[PDB]
């Protein structure tokens, strides 16, 4: 809020949480972030992405080691 | 404006040349232990640029594809952002 | 359960290729999100084949090798 920063990383801030701080950190980001900031997160807890609009897949794949793969998700065409 | 999107090669297991997805205002990377997901933030502070050792990672010739194991991939990485900002 | 609910879902149709959407057709937003972690699971134990080229698009599944016909 002083000294803006165009986009944000936030990883796994979820961390020991329960519903309820997860879902007031999710609509905090909701009202905020759409017009101050880009903010992207990793989880695991599917409250915190259930509120996102867009999703990021990424499958790991065998072989001499480990290639990862990138697919995209639409979330901004559901209800509730 | 905000970032549109990433590009990386041969860092992290990121074989050649691919183009991660653009993105929205608030977006996610989900996946399960070890999918190799923490490593896109770790190529976003390096083309931002920071020290090695908070990348989990030392000497920097460590981080091409390949080079934990033993074998690189080659000798020879791009990383690559893209900023979209409004004015077109 | 999913296992066997896909295997009656491909046994309805037979043509080796099942959609995310048509099973999230009469759902609300959390079965489905359940429903899309639950093709990422079955996909993690390589019992299916999961192909999307496009970055946008309803995503294909086909029988994988420990798909337990
Ligand atoms: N260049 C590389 N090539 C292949 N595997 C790698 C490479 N660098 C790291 N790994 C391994 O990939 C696995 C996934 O972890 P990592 O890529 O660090 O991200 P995350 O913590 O999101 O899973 C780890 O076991 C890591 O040791």
């Amino acid at each position: 809020s002083y000294k803006p920063a165009p986009f944000f990383v936030l990883d796994e801030i979820d961390a020991a949480l329960d519903n309820t701080n997860i879902g007031k950190v999710a609509n905090y980001i909701k009202e905020q972030s759409t017009c101050n900031f880009q903010a992207i997160v990793i989880s695991l807890k599917e409250e915190f992405y259930t509120k996102a609009e867009s999703l990021i897949g990424v499958y790991p794949e065998q072989g001499d080691c480990v290639i990862s793969k990138v697919l995209t998700f639409d979330l901004t065409k559901y209800p509730d | 404006g905000f970032l549109k999107l990433i590009e990386i090669e041969n860092f992290k297991s990121y074989k050649g040349r691919q183009i991660i997805g653009p993105f929205q205002r608030f977006t996610a990377i989900i996946g399960p232990n070890g999918s190799g997901k923490s490593n896109l933030m770790d190529a976003i502070s390096f083309v931002l640029g920071e020290k090695t050792s908070n990348l989990r990672v030392k000497t920097l010739r460590d981080l091409i594809h390949g080079a934990p194991v033993g074998k690189p991939a080659a000798n020879r990485a791009f990383v690559s952002m893209v900023y979209s900002e409004e004015g077109a | 359960q999913m296992l066997h609910g896909l295997q009656r879902a491909l046994a309805k149709t037979g043509a080796e290729s099942i959609s995310l959407l048509e099973l999230c057709r009469n759902t609300n937003r959390k079965q489905a999100a359940a429903k899309f972690y639950s093709f990422l699971v079955l996909k993690k134990q390589q019992a299916i084949e999961l192909t999307q080229e496009e970055p946008y698009s309803d995503i294909i599944a086909t029988p994988g090798p420990r798909f337990h016909i």
